[PDB]
RNA sequence: UACCUGGUUGAUCCUGCCAGUAGCAUAUGCUUGUCUCAAAGAUUAAGCCAUGCAUGUCUAAGUACGCACGGCCGGUACAGUGAAACUGCGAAUGGCUCAUUAAAUCAGUUAUGGUUCCUUUGGUCGCUCGCCACUUGGAUAACUGUGGUAAUUCUAGA
RNA sequence: GGUGACCACGGGUGACGGGGAAUCAGGGUUCGAUUCCGGAGAGGGAGCCUGAGAAACGGCUACCACAUCCAAGGAAGGCAGCA
RNA sequence: AAUGAGUCCACUUUAAAUCCUUUAACGAGGAUCCAUUGGAGGGCAAGUCUGGUGCCAGCAGCCGCGGUAAUUCCAGCUCCAA
RNA sequence: CGUCGCUACUACCGAUUGGAUGGUUUAGUGAGGCCCUCGGAUCGGCCCCGCCGGGGUGCCCUGGCGGAGCGCUG
RNA sequence: GUCUCCGUAGUGUAGCGGUUAUCACGUUCGCCUAACACGCGAAAGGUCCUCGGUUCGAAACCGGGCGGAAACACCA
């Protein structure tokens, strides 16, 4: 298989980041990653291809009272990939998923990066680029 | 040129139905190497490796996520002999229903059977599902059939002998009691994710030589499971009664509408022809007439066939209904009809008045009993006594049967694969039924 | 997708390509369209490369420079058939004129000869 | 065909509305023997469309060395039949819908002495003093051959 | 400067306009998407080549909304034409 | 005694068909070869008929009917208008 | 006749800097076409002219290789 | 087709593997009234959607099928 390696951060909680699918939100609020244990006075922080739960703050009403799962698909941290690449986004965004790893949404605005599209193959079955 | 069969491959859960019909459909030219390529792409990203030659038929995405069986599956591919297009039994207790529908439209049964340790011994137990295959193909009106057996690769030590000699004895000596000839059913050891034994003889177990058949049609013996498949005898088709469709599911394709898909059993289909639909009975006129991305000017017996009818919604028809000919006479919503159920394994007494589910050919309604009439013994219709109070295991029953929800039949005597017909409760087989008396409206 | 002189890339762009540019005919009249075409600049992305030899080598191909095809057909304009067997003013044009043998199995033979015209 | 009737009251005259009555024009219900005309996805969605067809075209009078046929009359540029293609024309007509549109479109009336106009028809085409004219130059089609792409009414080279 | 209670300007229209239709003492009152005339439009805008004549869409280009194929490198759309 | 509605020969028609008009031969005594849709208190034509239900079911555009002898509900017969 | 009490229906006010769906526009960004000013990947003519050539008689009517005039040009 | 929840006198529906009950009704009902109206009294009324398995026996412990109520997919 393959296990993600570790990335810069970059996504504390309390991003709020832009919604890159169809859903009809247009931006996810952190406010918690999961998998994550913790330290002391540390807060939560997510890359590309994590796991976060986020409440949408502007967009369709019937999505804003609510905390959904969603996947970190583009950082504006720049992250090394194990090939000397440092690569990062132009935006923060990420999709709203379920906790099996389906999107909500349909289709995703943008590229996805590549640890994101290995780690969650729906998202990448909807990506219309890879980064 | 070339003729039509209907096969289902029947057998126990997670021993590779799906895997080794969509090999076997790429060994027969059924579909590009790219394609299937993307196929195992997908299948190696998100985890199900193994599953890859299952999603050729295994479409549905519950069925691409959970791993498992739901929906009959058709696919087409040329054979040395003849055409034959596939049923894929879904082999789950949850879908013996669906099991029953694809079963109902197979003019032969294919018996695969797990070699592998622990899968075969699960197989043939009272939570198994080989009794169950074979015993409601026995009693839809199947009459040849085919065991094969899969996953020499998995057994220990792998291509074994007396591991298949047991196999066969163990087979033989129970489906002598269900019906099947050994002598004319074919036995093939095969592996389809290894690919062997399938189109070409094998290399890894030479200690097969090759199945024989011994029937009064034709005698055949081969080494490779298309060989089997080729030699199936020709099923007599009745083509001079009236046209029978039982409804296998039903279609909104955009552009040409609701087009029903369902087996031509009697009569022959064409297009421009006026059509009746017996539950819902409205009338409709056929279009045109196609099969498997093929069109037909006319529609044979024995035929899975794709007809579009005029305006008639997606909704208006559903899965399990009989259509036929206008012209000729129709079926017609049956208020009551005398069925012979022969009560095979139920451990509390039937008296009138307790349902179990009844399917006629497709569909599935639970039905009621109304009164005993007579007690039959176990063959030629003897008479033994009249008005039992209560049937148990073991014997045969004519009964007049009410349905609750409606829906229409037809006898053995005029349309034989209508007249078959089994009775389920308790999620498990309690009678075989069939169908001499029937009452319109 | 085939090059295009002048281009002056390696790489496919998009050129919105008039009547007798290369690489598109226009299905009617005036009609420009929108086509993806290849760079000049050829390198290692490429399925076949065009090359045609100048001037004569040492020794010959086999195959391309022996068996040399005739061209088919001849001159049709009479000053053409003029400047090819050096006329100087009607002399014999008539009978100058290439007249095509042509036969078959079931063909009695015959010539042919074109209307010459100017 | 310039028309009324029932309903407030114990009863009477009124005001007044409600209900009744008749036509067409949509839908619908019941029914249906013949025949002649004949509307028919406008009303909600100018919403979405698989598939097939709806715009092509040659006279004697533009260009034929396709054998794809063919008379040869046999010493001849081209008999002739005609594919394909170049060229010219049409494709801006027709058909469909009524979304937009309130001096806007549109209707009657007037003007272009404020403009253009393929084609048809009729004028004009020796009105000019000025080493091929017995006819000049080059290329491209169709055609042979070599291919690329998974493709397409895609095209490259020779 | 120009237009306005002789209703300008603005808004609504379940408004394409007319020839016309329905009702029929006279006067009127409703209806005209619809075969004729004129106008507009080709999913929504926009910009163009050819041609005498197009801002053409059974022509082209771009964006937008949908949407077809894929070997994932690309390619192709417009039934308010007859079905 | 006479006709068709239907079967159906041929013709006609028509691009070719179809239909209609002609024309052979069958085709009527419940001529069962069966006309329906709404009503019968008023307006508004037609029953103070019979049997049911009994302010219930229901009818009724509107006045109103119905609580055990219903001109109005449901049925049967008979009438009414087209 | 009106309050009050109960049951239904209809609108009304109403915090929520409520919400959704259309239209018209400010500003910013701005594909694409058209026009102009450049640009010159290529394709051609003349000066060809190292010359063999040449005819009225080195003084060429030019029939081809070839450099290239390393220019003028379309 | 996958997934989530709900369904129990006619309704309002508590509910406990040892008991489906009560209560507001709705109705009927002696009880009066010519008929009401209003007051006095009793009741009936449940396959726990439905069918199975576990269990000494289960509405309920578990699972199926049906109806509703939300999604999610579903293109010969
Ligand atoms: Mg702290
Ligand atoms: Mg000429
Ligand atoms: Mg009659
Ligand atoms: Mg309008
Ligand atoms: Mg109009
Ligand atoms: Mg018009
Ligand atoms: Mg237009
Ligand atoms: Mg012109
Ligand atoms: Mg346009
Ligand atoms: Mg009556």
């Amino acid at each position: 298989s393959g296990a993600k390696f570790r990335i810069s951060l970059g996504l504390p909680v309390g991003a709020v980041i832009n919604c890159a699918d169809n859903t009809g939100a247009k931006n996810l609020y952190i406010i918690s990653v999961k998998g994550i244990k913790g330290r002391l006075n540390r807060l939560p922080a997510a890359g590309v291809g994590d796991m976060v739960m986020a409440t949408v703050k502007k967009g369709k009403p019937e999505l804003r009272k609510k905390v959904h799962p969603a996947v970190v698909i583009r950082q504006r941290k720049s992250y090394r990939r194990k090939d000397g690449v440092f690569l990062y986004f132009e935006d923060n965004a990420g999709v709203i998923v379920n906790n099996k790893g389906e999107m909500k949404g349909s289709a995703i605005t943008g590229p996805v990066a590549k640890e994101c599209a290995d780690l969650w193959p729906r998202i990448a079955s909807n990506a219309g680029s890879i980064a | 040129e070339k003729t039509h069969i209907n096969i289902v491959v029947i057998g126990h859960v997670d021993s590779g139905k799906s895997t080794t019909t969509g090999h076997l459909i790429y060994k027969c030219g059924g579909i590009d190497k790219r394609t299937i390529e993307k196929f195992e792409k997908e299948a190696a990203e998100m985890g199900k490796g193994s599953f890859k030659y299952a999603w050729v038929l295994d479409k549905l995405k519950a069925e691409r996520e959970r791993g498992i069986t739901i929906d009959i599956s058709l696919w087409k591919f040329e054979t040395s002999k003849y055409y034959v297009t596939i049923i894929d039994a879904p082999g789950h207790r949850d879908f013996i229903k669906n099991m029953i529908t694809g079963t109902s439209q197979a003019d032969c049964a294919v018996l695969i059977v797990a070699a592998g340790v622990g899968e075969f011994e699960a197989g043939i137990s009272k939570n198994g599902q080989t009794r169950e295959h074979a015993l409601l193909a026995y009693t839809l009106g199947v009459k040849q059939l085919i065991v094969g057996v899969n996953k020499m690769d998995s057994t220990e030590p792998p291509y074994s002998q007396k591991r298949y000699e047991e196999i066969v004895k163990e087979v033989s000596t129970y489906i002598k009691k269900i019906g099947y000839n050994p002598d004319t059913v074919a036995f093939v050891p095969i592996s389809g994710w290894n690919g062997d034994n399938m189109l070409e003889p094998s290399a890894n177990m030479p200690w097969f030589k090759g199945w024989k058949v011994t029937r009064k049609d034709g005698n055949a013996s081969g080494t490779t499971l298309l060989e089997a498949l080729d030699c199936i005898l020709p099923p007599t088709r009745p083509t001079d009664k009236p046209l029978r469709l039982p409804l296998q599911d039903v279609y909104k394709i955009g552009g040409i509408g609701t087009v029903p898909v369902g087996r031509v059993e009697t009569g022959v289909l064409k297009p421009g022809m006026v059509v009746t639909f017996a539950p819902v009975n409205v009338t409709t006129e056929v279009k045109s007439v196609e099969m498997h991305h093929e069109a037909l000017s006319e529609a044979l017996p024995g035929d899975n066939v794709g007809f579009n009818v005029k305006n008639v919604s997606v909704k208006d028809v559903r899965r399990g209904n009989v259509a036929g000919d206008s012209k000729n006479d129709p079926p017609m919503e049956a208020a009551g009809f005398t069925a012979q159920v022969i009560i095979l394994n139920h451990p509390g007494q039937i008296s009138a008045g307790y349902a179990p589910v009844l399917d006629c050919h497709t569909a599935h309604i639970a039905c009621k009993f109304a009164e005993l009439k007579e007690k039959i013994d176990r063959r030629s219709g003897k008479k033994l006594e009249d008005g039992p109070k209560f049937l148990k295991s073991g014997d045969a029953a004519i009964v007049d049967m009410v349905p609750g929800k409606p829906m229409c039949v037809e006898s053995f005597s005029d349309y034989p694969p209508l007249g078959r017909f089994a009775v389920r409760d308790m999620r498990q087989t309690v009678a075989v039924g069939v169908i001499k008396a029937v009452d319109k409206k | 997708f085939p090059m295009k002189q002048g281009v002056l890339t390696h790489g496919r762009v998009r050129l919105l390509l008039s009547k007798g540019h290369s690489c598109y005919r226009p299905r009617r009249t005036g009609e420009r369209k929108r086509k993806s075409v290849r760079g000049c600049i050829v390198d290692a992305n490429l399925s076949v490369l065009n090359l045609v030899i100048v001037k004569k080598g040492e020794k010959d191909i086999p195959g391309l420079t022996d068996t040399t095809v005739p061209r088919r057909l001849g001159p049709k304009r009479a000053s053409r058939i003029r400047k090819l067997f050096n006329l100087s003013k009607e002399d014999d044009v008539r009978q100058y004129v290439v007249r095509k043998p042509l036969n078959k199995e079931g063909k009695k033979p015959r010539t042919k000869a074109p209307k010459i015209q100017r």
